[PDB]
């Protein structure tokens, strides 16, 4: 296969993505969920992990780390501490609104994924840390979990397979930093949501000081479908090392802002036009696109013209797939203002633990505000680039790196606008 | 200097040189003690980029 992005409804994992069916157990089972889960569990943890590896599933939370290997990290003889699994449901990345759809409209799919993953990693129970703002989604998830408990799908002797597994939901309290895996672990443990410093890796020491694995909602939810339909099925979609189907949260200056499940390695322009109706005012009216949430650097229209929405291709484009939250910006958009707003978001969502993040992010926000007003000098742009480089790679968590990347992208692609704005501001005074 | 022409001639002849051309006493060629406020420049390392101290 050389031309990707032709995903069929027969190949879409999330069938109730738009909530047009029954999110409850009846609808989920009617759509193929919770099917032969006992056989899946009895197949063997090694078998499940092998199926995940065959599918080539990579982290759908944004990291892109091979999911099979990451889950295999915890498939070791028990050290005496009760192994646990954590499903990341915070979804705090600006532009990312997929996990919400999965939880609110196909919660039972996620619950089955939790059961299968826990069996694959020998986890006692699963804690799904959902964002506190997602109260109604959490209510839906809890109803689904209750239905599963009553039906015997989860709990002791889950699906009549003998595996004793539990699914817990922990509501957040409004912190984007909690999206980070170790910060999520700390938040669950009751401390402030400040990320840990690896090592120790979460697989070894995690929630309650026990072997723990943190996985994205989509990453977990696709596991049962990967097992049932075979790893080859998931691998068939997408290029090698970029296989599968990724939810694309197209947002911003698009005619039809929506979330659509499309095959990986899909051309960006196609994806924008195929589902979102194209850029408002036409393709030529596009200014730039942020492919993955906000952390990933922006790509100008020139690159956006011909680029595949997959991990490797976007990495070549000085960006990343991330959460695949395509933020379309038309030419009526002050790119400086948008990037400054993202930097302000990072400033207001910084844990404050690491010195580079705590101070540098605020410094960058100040400089970005001055750039938005044009109250600066051309050398300050290079100074800002150096500040971003200093922050990146020198922080405990990747929030600092994911805040340096937008500034770097803005400079690297639209430095002329910054310089021209400074010139205009100088002329005014 | 405020000297009579005769005194000037006698002085120059005794010295053998035109002393009035180069009088040791300073009268008006002195620079004004009150001067315009200066603006001293900055050094080569007064830059906001490529200024890491490890390279200097
Ligand atoms: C600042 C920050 C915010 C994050 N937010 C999220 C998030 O909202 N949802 C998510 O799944 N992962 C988020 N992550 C990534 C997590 O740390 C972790 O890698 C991820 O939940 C695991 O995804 P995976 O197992 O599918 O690879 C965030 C990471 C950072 C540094
Ligand atoms: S780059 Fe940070 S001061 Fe940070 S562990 Fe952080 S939200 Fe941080």
């Amino acid at each position: 296969k050389t031309s990707f992005g032709s995903l069929k409804d027969e190949d879409r994992i999330f069938t109730n993505l738009y909530g047009r069916h029954d999110w409850r157990l009846k609808g989920a089972q009617s759509r193929g969920d919770w099917y032969k889960t006992k056989e899946i569990l009895l197949k063997g943890p090694d078998w499940i992990l092998g199926e995940v590896k065959t599918s080539g599933l990579r982290g759908r939370g944004g990291a892109g780390f091979p999911t099979g290997l990451k889950w295999s990290f915890m498939n070791k003889p028990s050290d005496g501490r009760p192994k646990y699994l954590v499903v990341n449901a915070d979804e705090g990345e600006p532009g990312t609104c997929k996990d919400r759809e999965i939880i609110r409209h196909d919660p039972h799919k996620l619950v089955e994924g939790c059961l299968v993953g826990g069996r694959a990693m020998g986890a006692r129970a699963a804690y799904i840390y959902i964002r506190g703002e997602f109260y109604n989604e959490a209510s839906n998830l809890q109803v689904a979990i209750r239905e599963a408990y009553e039906a015997g799908l989860i709990g002791k002797n889950a699906c009549g397979s003998g595996y004793d597994f539990d699914v817990f939901v922990v509501r957040g309290a409004g912190a984007y930093i909690c999206g980070e895996e170790t910060a999520l672990i700390e938040s669950i443990e009751g401390k402030q949501g400040k990320p840990r410093l690896k090592p120790p890796f979460p697989a070894d020491v995690g929630v309650f000081g026990c072997p723990t694995t943190v996985a994205n909602v989509e990453t977990v939810a696709v596991s049962p479908t990967i097992c049932r339909r075979g790893g080859a099925w998931f691998a068939s979609f997408g290029r090698e090392r970029n296989s599968g189907t990724k939810l694309f949260n197209i947002s911003g200056h698009v005619n039809h802002p929506c979330t659509v499940e499309e095959e990986m390695s899909v051309p960006l322009k196609e994806l924008i036009e195929k589902h979102a109706g194209g850029v408002i005012g036409g393709w030529d009216n596009l200014l730039a696109v942020i492919p993955g949430g906000s952390s990933t650097p922006l790509i100008p229209k020139s690159v956006c013209e011909t680029v595949l929405m997959d991990f490797d291709a976007l990495v070549q484009a000085q960006t990343g797939l991330g959460t695949a939250a395509v933020i379309v910006m038309d030419r009526s958009t002050d790119i400086v203002k948008a990037i400054a707003r993202l930097i302000e978001f990072y400033k207001h969502e910084s844990c404050g633990q690491c010195t580079p993040c705590r101070e540098g992010v605020d410094w960058m926000n100040k400089v970005m505000a001055r750039f938005v007003k044009g109250d600066a000098r051309p050398a300050e742009i290079d100074s800002l680039w150096e500040i971003s480089k200093q922050i990146e790679g020198h922080t405990i968590c990747a929030l600092g790196d994911g805040a340096a990347w937008p500034v770097q992208g803005l400079i690297r692609h639209f430095r002329p606008e910054l310089e021209e704005r400074m010139q205009q501001f100088a002329l005014q005074h | 200097a405020s000297a009579t022409r005769v005194i000037q001639l006698l002085r120059n002849w005794a010295s053998g040189r035109d002393l009035q051309a180069k009088l040791q006493l300073r009268y008006q060629e002195i620079s004004k003690r009150t001067q315009p406020p200066p603006k001293l420049p900055v050094g080569p390392s007064h830059k906001l980029s490529n200024n890491y101290y490890c390279t200097r």
